[PDB]
C-alpha cells in the first residue's frame, strides 16, 4: 500500500544534503533561529513542489518524468532547453557537490585535526567518481544491491546525529538557541542563496517517476505518500540541525569544514570510527543515485530527436547504460577540478530551480486553457503559484547577488535558444557535420559494444 | 544488435583493449597522487589533552555578601549572576570558603560544615546543577583560619592531613572540580602536605586541579614550594611587585618560563588582591593583554574585569571591596557610582575594560594558539616586551606593551624566531588597550610606532 509508497520515496529525498548544506545556511543567514527557520521553509517549499509535481504526473500519463511535464505544457522549445540544461548543468554539478562532501569526509579519519589539501579532496573525489560509474556500467545487479545497502547507511548516516543531539536535549543543553533570530547582518542580498542550500537537502523528488497503473487507489495513495512522508523528512531535518546547533555554537560551525565531524567529535568517543565513515557511506549512496537516472532521461528525450541516438543505447551484455556515463564522467572532472562548493551549488540550483519554476508554472496554465483532461488528483491552486512565485523569486533576485557563478549559469540556460540550432537547420552541411557524426556514431558504438534498447 | 558483434573482431577490438588500459593506468595515477599527496602533506602534531581549566581564566570570589551585595549575601544569589560570569567565558569559580568558621580555634572550625550565613547545603546542591550546565566549574578553598590574624590556625593545625584530607574526599564526592588553599608559607613545610593534597585531587581524577598561594616574590621559595609536586597550579606575588621596568617584567617572566621552560603555569598578581592594588590606572587595560597571552592560565579576583579603585570609590574595605551591579549596588553613603565604573556601564561601550576583557577571554579560550602555542619572547625597545604564540598549523599571535612614558616604535629585532615562526612584514591588526588604531588593518613591524601604555595584538597566519 501507501506504507511501502512512503519508503520508496522517503529513501531518495534523505541523503547526503543534512551533511553539505547547514553550515551553507547559517553562512549567508547570519543567525539560528533565523537559519531554523530557512529549514522549515524550504521543507515546506519542498512539499509543494512535489505535491505539484505529483500532479503533473498523474494529468499527463505520457510516462518519462520532468521531461515530459515540460514537452507539451508549453512545446518542444523549453523541453530541448530542459534536457540540455540539465546534461550541461545540473546533473554534473550535483555529482561534483555531493562528491566534493564524501571526499573530504573519507579523508577526515586520516587527517584527524589537519587541514587537508584541496587537490587530495578533488583527486579522491574523482577516484570515487570513476569507481561509482565502473559499478554503474559494470553490472547492474550489484549497484541495486549496494543501493539498498547504502541507503541503509544512509538512515543510520542520520539516526546517528539525530540520538545523540535529543540526549543531550532531554538533558538540558539549550545555550546556543537564546538569541535565535539575532546574529551577523546577513541582508537579503544573501537570502536567496541559503535558499539554494536549504532546497537542496530535499532533493530526490524530481526524478521521482509515479505511475498510476501499479499504485494502488490513486487519487489516494499519491498525494497521501508525498504529504505525510515530506513532513517526516522536515521534521527529520529540523531535528538534525537543532542537534547540530545544540553542540556546536553559530561561530565554530561557520569556521568548520566538515559539520558532521566536529559534531561527532565532540560529543562521541569513537567519533572518527563510525561518523566519517557513515556521512561517506551515506555520499556514496547519493553519489550511486545516478544509476540509470540520468540514462532515462537520455532515453525519452533521443526518442523524439533531443539527444543523439548512441546516447540511449545499453551494452551488448552486462545490459548497462555505457554511452550515458561517459558523458556525465568528463563534465563531472570538468566541474569539480574548476570549481568551488560554494559556487558548484549557485550553478546547480540556478538551473534546476528556474526550469522547475518554469515547469510547475506550467500548472497554473494547464489548469486555466485546455482543462478538465483525466485529472484523478487536483491540488488547489494556491501550492503553484506560491513554489513558481519563490522559486523565480529566489533566482532572479540570486542575480543581484554572486553573478560570476550563476551568471554563468544563466549564459549556458540561454545558450540552449541559439542550440536550437542542432535539432533545426536548413542544411547540416553533409561532409561537414553530417559525414563526423555518423563517423562518430560508428566509433562510439563499436567501441563501447552498445546496442539499442529494444528496438 | 548483429552488426555490431561481427564488428568486436580483430583489428579494432585491439584498439578496445589499448583505451580502457589507458583509463586504468590514468585512473592507478590518480589513486598514487591522491595518496603521494597524503604522504607529502605535514602531518600536524597531537593536540596534548587540554583540561578544562587550560582552556580559560579562572575566576576568584572572595566575600560573597560583596560580590552580591550587603545583607543579600547567599549561595542561592550566585545562581542569578552565574550568567554574568558565563558571559565572561570563564572556566571556573574559586568561590570561598564558605565553611563553618567561628573564629581563631581549630576545635570550633570545621571544612566538612557549610557557613549557614551563606545558606546550606540545599542550595549547593543547585549551585553545581546549575554551573554543570554553563560549563563553569566550581573550586572551593578551604583555609581555614580565614577569619583570624594568620590565615591558617597558629599554635599547630596538625589536623589539616586529616581535616582537609577528609575535605579532598568529600567534597569531591560532591563534585568540586578543584580546590585551593592559601599563604602556604605558614603551612608549615607546605611542599610535603601540598604533596599530600595533590596526590589525594589528581589521583582522585586528573580532571580536579589544586592551587596554592603565598606573598613571595623571590623565585627560590616559589621554586622551593614547587620542590617535587609540579602539577600544582602555585599563584604567587612573583609579579606583586609593580616591576614595569623593561627588565623586571621581562627578566622575572622568562627567568620563571625558564625554570620549568614549559611546565604549565598560573599567571596572577597576587593570591587574593585585586589587581588595582598594585597596578596604577593606565596599566589596568596593560596588564590584562599580558595575562591573558602568556602561557598558562590567568586568574582573577572579583571586579578585576572592571577594575575596582578603592582609590576612586571610598568606603570600600581594602580586603573585600563592594562589587558594582547597577546604578546603587553601593549600600553605604551613595554618590559614586557613576555610569563609568558599573559594570552596565561598561558591558555597552564597546571600548569599555568589561568590553576589553570580553574579547580577551573570547579569544583565549576559543582559538588553538592561546591555549596551548610555545612561547617565544625576542628582544625589542627598551620599555618594551614582545612575543608570540604560536601552535602546528593554527593561527600566530604577536603582542606588544609599551610600559613607558615616551611613545617608542616597536625595534623588532627578532633574528632568531624558528622559520615555522618568523615574523612577516605586516600583521593582521586584531584588537588594542588604548583604541583608536583601526582594528583590522595589517599593521607594518617597520613602521611599528607605539604610543605609551599601549598594548597590540597582531595575526600571520602563513601555513602557522
Ligand atoms: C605521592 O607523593 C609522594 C611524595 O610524598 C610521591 O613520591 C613517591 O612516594 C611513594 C610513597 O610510598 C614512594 O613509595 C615512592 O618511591 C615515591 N616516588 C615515586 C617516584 O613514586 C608519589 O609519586 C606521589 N604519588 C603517588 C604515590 O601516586
Ligand atoms: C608575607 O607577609 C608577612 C606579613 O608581615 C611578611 O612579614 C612576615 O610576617 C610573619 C608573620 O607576621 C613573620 O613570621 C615573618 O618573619 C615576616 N617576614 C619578614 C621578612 O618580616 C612576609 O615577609 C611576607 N612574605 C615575604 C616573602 O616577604
Ligand atoms: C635560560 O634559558 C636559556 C635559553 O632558553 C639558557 O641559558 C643558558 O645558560 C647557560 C648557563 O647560564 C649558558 O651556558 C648558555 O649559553 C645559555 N644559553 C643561551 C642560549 O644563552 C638556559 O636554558 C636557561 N638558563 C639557565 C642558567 O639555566
Ligand atoms: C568616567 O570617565 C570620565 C572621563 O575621564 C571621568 O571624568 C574624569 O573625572 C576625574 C575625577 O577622578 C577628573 O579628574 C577628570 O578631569 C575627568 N575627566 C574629564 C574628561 O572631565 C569620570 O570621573 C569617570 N567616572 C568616575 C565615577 O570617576
Amino acid at each position: 500500500t501507501l506504507l511501502r509508497g512512503v519508503s520508496i520515496i522517503i529513501g531518495t529525498i534523505i541523503g547526503a544534503g543534512i551533511f553539505i548544506s547547514p553550515k551553507g545556511v547559517l553562512q549567508n543567514t547570519g543567525s539560528v533561529g533565523m537559519s531554523l527557520t530557512i529549514w522549515t521553509v524550504c521543507g515546506v517549499l519542498s512539499l509543494f513542489g512535489a505535491l505539484s509535481y505529483a500532479e503533473l504526473g498523474t494529468t499527463i500519463k505520457k510516462s518519462g518524468g520532468h521531461y515530459t511535464y515540460i514537452l507539451e505544457v508549453f512545446g518542444p522549445l523549453p523541453a530541448f532547453v530542459r534536457v540540455w540544461v540539465e546534461l550541461l548543468i545540473i546533473r554534473p554539478a550535483a555529482t561534483a557537490v555531493i562528491s566534493l562532501a564524501f571526499g573530504r569526509y573519507i579523508l577526515e579519519p586520516f587527517f584527524i585535526q589537519c587541514e587537508i589539501p584541496e587537490l587530495a579532496i578533488k583527486l579522491i573525489t574523482a577516484v570515487g567518481i570513476t569507481v561509482v560509474m565502473v559499478l554503474n556500467s559494470m553490472s547492474v545487479s550489484w549497484s541495486a544491491r549496494i543501493q539498498i545497502f547504502l541507503t541503509f547507511c544512509k538512515l543510520t548516516a542520520i539516526l546517528i546525529i539525530i540520538v545523540p543531539g535529543v540526549m543531550q536535549l532531554i538533558k538540558g543543553q539549550t545555550q546556543n538557541f537564546k538569541d535565535a533570530f539575532s546574529g551577523r547582518d546577513s541582508s537579503i542580498t544573501r537570502l536567496p542563496l541559503a535558499f539554494y542550500y536549504g532546497m537542496y537537502a530535499y532533493a530526490g523528488w524530481f526524478y521521482l517517476n509515479f505511475v498510476t497503473e501499479e499504485v494502488e487507489n490513486p487519487e489516494k495513495t499519491i498525494p497521501l505518500a508525498i504529504c505525510i512522508s515530506m513532513a517526516i523528512v522536515t521534521i527529520g531535518y529540523v531535528l538534525t540541525n537543532v542537534a547540530y546547533f545544540t553542540t556546536i555554537n553559530a561561530e565554530e560551525l561557520l569556521l568548520s569544514n566538515a559539520v558532521a565531524v566536529t559534531f561527532s567529535e565532540r560529543l562521541l568517543g569513537n567519533f572518527s570510527l563510525a561518523v566519517p565513515i557513515f556521512v561517506a557511506l551515506s555520499c556514496f549512496g547519493s553519489m550511486n543515485g545516478g544509476v540509470f537516472a540520468v540514462s532515462r532521461l537520455f532515453y525519452v528525450a533521443s526518442r523524439e530527436g533531443h539527444l543523439p541516438e548512441i546516447l540511449s543505447m545499453i551494452h551488448v551484455r552486462k545490459h548497462t547504460p555505457l554511452p550515458a556515463v561517459i558523458v556525465l564522467h568528463p563534465l563531472t572532472m570538468i566541474m569539480l577540478f574548476s570549481g568551488d562548493l560554494d559556487s558548484l551549488l549557485n550553478f546547480l540550483s540556478f538551473a534546476r530551480w528556474l526550469f522547475i519554476g518554469l515547469a510547475v508554472a506550467g500548472l497554473i496554465y494547464l489548469r486555466y486553457k485546455c482543462p478538465d483532461m483525466h485529472r484523478p488528483f487536483k491540488v488547489p491552486l494556491f501550492i503553484p503559484a506560491l513554489f513558481s512565485f519563490t522559486c523565480l523569486f529566489m533566482v532572479a533576485l540570486s542575480l543581484y547577488s554572486d553573478p560570476f557563478s550563476t551568471g554563468i549559469g544563466f549564459v549556458i540556460t540561454l545558450t540552449g535558444v541559439p542550440a536550437y540550432y542542432l535539432f533545426i537547420i536548413w542544411d547540416k552541411k553533409p561532409r561537414w557535420f553530417r559525414i563526423m557524426s555518423e563517423k562518430i556514431t560508428r566509433t562510439l558504438q563499436i567501441i563501447l559494444e552498445v546496442v539499442p534498447e529494444e528496438d | 544488435e548483429e552488426l555490431l558483434k561481427v564488428a568486436g573482431s580483430p583489428g579494432w577490438v585491439r584498439t578496445r583493449w589499448a583505451l580502457l588500459l589507458l583509463f586504468w593506468l590514468g585512473w592507478l595515477g590518480m589513486l598514487a597522487g591522491a595518496v603521494v599527496i597524503i604522504v607529502r602533506a605535514p602531518r600536524c602534531r597531537e593536540l596534548p589533552a587540554q583540561k578544562w581549566w587550560h582552556t580559560g581564566a579562572l575566576y576568584r570570589i572572595g566575600d560573597l555578601q560583596a560580590f552580591q551585595g550587603h545583607g543579600a549575601g547567599n549561595l542561592a544569589g550566585l545562581k542569578g549572576r552565574l550568567d554574568y560570569l558565563s558571559s565572561l567565558k570563564v572556566k571556573g569559580l574559586v568561590l570561598g570558603p564558605i565553611h563553618k568558621n567561628q573564629k581563631d580555634d581549630v576545635a570550633q572550625t570545621d571544612l566538612l560544615q557549610i557557613d549557614p550565613n551563606f545558606g546550606s547545603k540545599e542550595d549547593f546542591d543547585s549551585l553545581l546543577q546549575s554551573a554543570k550546565k554553563k560549563s563553569i566549574r566550581v573550586i572551593l578553598d578551604l583555609t581555614p583560619n580565614y577569619r583570624g590574624e594568620n590565615s591558617w590556625f597558629s599554635t599547630q593545625v596538625d589536623t589539616v592531613a586529616t581535616k582537609v584530607k577528609d575535605a579532598l574526599e568529600f567534597w569531591l564526592q560532591a563534585g568540586v572540580d578543584g580546590f585551593q588553599v592559601r599563604d602556604i608559607e605558614n603551612l608549615k613545610d607546605a611542599s610535603s602536605f601540598l604533596a599530600e593534597w595533590q596526590n589525594i585531587t589528581k589521583g582522585f581524577s586528573e580532571d580536579r586541579l589544586l592551587i596554592a598561594g603565598t606573598n613571595s616574590s623571590d623565585l627560590q621559595q616559589i621554586l622551593s614550594l614547587l620542590e617535587s609536586n609540579k602539577d600544582l597550579l602555585l599563584t604567587s606575588s612573583y609579579l606583586s611587585d609593580s616591576g614595569s621596568t623593561g627588565e623586571h617584567t621581562k627578566s622575572l617572566v622568562t627567568q620563571y618560563l625558564n625554570a620549568t621552560g614549559n611546565r604549565w603555569c598560573s599567571w596572577s598578581l597576587s593570591q587574593a588582591r585585586l589587581l588595582t592594588s598594585f597596578l596604577p590606572a593606565q596599566l589596568l587595560r596593560l596588564y590584562q593583554l599580558m595575562l591573558f597571552t602568556l602561557p598558562g592560565t590567568p586568574v582573577f579576583s572579583y571586579g578585576d574585569e572592571i577594575g575596582l579603585d578603592a582609590a576612586a570609590l571610598p568606603g570600600q574595605p581594602m580586603e573585600a571591596p563592594v562589587m558594582l551591579w547597577d546604578e546603587s549596588s553601593f549600600p553605604d553613603i551613595p554618590g559614586a557610582v557613576s555610569a563609568n565604573m558599573t559594570v552596565k556601564g561598561q558591558s555597552e561601550d564597546p571600548g569599555s575594560l568589561l568590553s576589553l576583557f570580553r574579547r580577551l577571554s573570547d579569544q583565549r579560550s576559543k582559538e588553538r594558539s592561546l591555549l596551548h602555542g610555545d612561547f617565544h619572547a625576542f628582544s625589542a625597545g627598551p620599555g618594551l616586551f614582545s612575543y608570540i604564540r604560536h601552535w602546528d598549523q593554527n593561527e600566530r599571535f604577536l603582542v606588544v606593551l609599551n610600559f613607558g612614558d615616551v611613545g617608542l616604535s616597536a625595534g623588532l629585532q627578532a633574528s632568531d624566531l624558528p622559520a615555522s615562526a618568523s615574523l612577516p612584514a605586516k600583521a593582521d591588526l586584531l584588537l588594542s588597550t588604548q583604541p583608536g588604531r583601526e582594528e583590522g588593518s595589517p599593521l607594518e613591524l617597520e613602521r611599528l610606532k607605539l604610543e605609551p601604555h599601549e598594548g597590540l595584538l597582531l595575526r600571520f597566519p602563513y601555513a602557522a
